[PDB]
């Protein structure tokens, strides 16, 4: 018989990154509008620059 | 053309917020080295004869 269904197109609710992630703020529907954030050398295990 | 350059002004002092910050806490971490053989000092003297 002809096939009024077989599979299709299936949405999918989130995608996962499989990469580790820099900080950062949200960048999709939701834009924000703040300075992005600063990274700091800090916990310096050697003395440099003092 | 006035108002859009005043409103430009007021808009860009609203984005110069400070959102958060990031850093990498690793002071007092040390890397760990492995020994491969127990140090023993153990020697066995024994005379020519065995005795």
């Amino acid at each position: 018989g002809e096939i009024i269904y077989d599979g299709g197109l299936s949405s999918k609710l989130a995608d996962v990154v499989d990469k580790t992630t820099e900080p950062h703020n949200a960048d999709g529907a939701v834009k924000d509008g703040r300075i992005a954030p600063v990274k700091l050398d800090l916990e310096k295990q050697k003395l440099d620059k003092l | 053309e006035d108002m859009a350059k005043i409103y430009g002004a007021v808009a860009a002092v609203s984005k110069n917020v400070n959102s958060s910050v990031t850093y990498e806490v690793k002071r007092g971490t040390h890397e760990l080295i492995k020994v491969p053989t127990i140090p023993h000092n153990l020697v066995l003297i024994q005379s020519d004869n065995g005795k």
